[PDB]
């Protein structure tokens, strides 16, 4: 979707358009979902031979 | 991280079903040792790679951003 | 009862591996 | 004497553990049919 | 594309079972002889039958795992 | 490819383990038949798809190439 929008957004540096702010919000949210899923899987695959 | 010919063949059965379990248990201990070693290596490389992620991101932009002010 | 002894000890080993 | 009793009661412990894993497995089959 | 085909063939060979394929002495001797070197009362009759049946089944299962170990 | 109260309950639990192993052996054979059938179908379709891959690639370019040479 970022690629899709790369050719339609003004190339000025006095502010960031609300649509790009929304896309970065969603992107960072997906990234944190990835991080916390890794954490959940790490907790799930623990055992007494490795962790107390 | 954690720092009559029948009763004989029967008895023999049981005893095999025990020896085999013991064997499996040593093989499993050895594989757990290899898995512990891989987990330790993996923890060292998580620390190393987060260090590199920070250092190599500061060492590319610091110069210009410091001489600009 | 040597055979028996071996049996009565294998059963034990099994039950122990099971508890653990 | 006692030796026998000991084997006779570890065989029961084994039977019990088996009859108790079979239950758990039946209920996991039921959850599989629910999903299907 | 050649390496995708090689991965598919190694997975096919490594996942073979005696129920599907027969491992032959020609093969074993072709891949496991010199190539690795050149390379890298009514109730008494109870356990009398059930225990021997358990023992057979266990042996069978173990042998069917050994065959796959050799394929691996 | 190929082609007193406690010694009369241990005997019931041993026989129980026997039936359960038999039923499991019958179900595993039944599933092996389905796995053999799917494998045979899969080999037939590997041959079919290589034929279609060749035929349908020749039957699209042959005409013009013959007409040009
Ligand atoms: C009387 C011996 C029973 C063996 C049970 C094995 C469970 C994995």
């Amino acid at each position: 979707f970022l690629l899709l929008l790369a050719d339609k957004v003004p190339e000025t540096s006095l502010s960031v358009p609300i649509i790009i702010r929304y896309l970065m919000f969603i992107m960072i949210l997906v990234a944190f979902s990835v991080i916390l899923s890794v954490v959940v899987l790490n907790l799930h695959h623990r055992s007494p031979n490795t962790h107390t | 991280m954690k720092r009559n010919p029948d009763v004989k063949s029967a008895i023999e059965g049981v005893k095999y079903i025990a020896e085999h379990m013991k064997s499996d248990e040593e093989s499993s201990n050895a594989a757990e040792e290899w898995k512990y070693v891989a987990m330790v290596i993996d923890h060292i490389l998580l620390c190393v790679f987060m260090l590199i992620c920070i250092i190599g991101t500061v060492s590319v932009f610091a110069g210009r951003l410091i001489e600009l002010s | 009862p040597q055979d028996l002894k071996e049996a009565v000890e294998a059963i034990k080993y099994i039950a122990e591996q099971l508890e653990s | 004497h006692d030796e026998i009793k000991s084997g006779i009661d570890s065989t029961n412990y084994i039977v019990k553990q088996i009859k108790e894993k079979n239950a758990y497995d039946e209920e996991v089959g039921n959850w599989n049919l629910v999903g299907q | 594309m050649l390496i995708v085909m090689n991965c598919v063939i190694v997975l096919n060979v490594s996942l073979r079972t005696p129920n599907t394929h027969s491992l032959s002495e020609k093969i074993k001797h072709l891949f496991l002889g010199f190539l690795p070197k050149y390379l890298g009362a009514p109730e008494i009759k109870s356990c009398v039958e059930a225990c021997n049946f358990i023992a057979k089944s266990t042996k069978e299962q173990n042998d069917s795992g050994s065959e796959n170990e050799n394929w691996v």
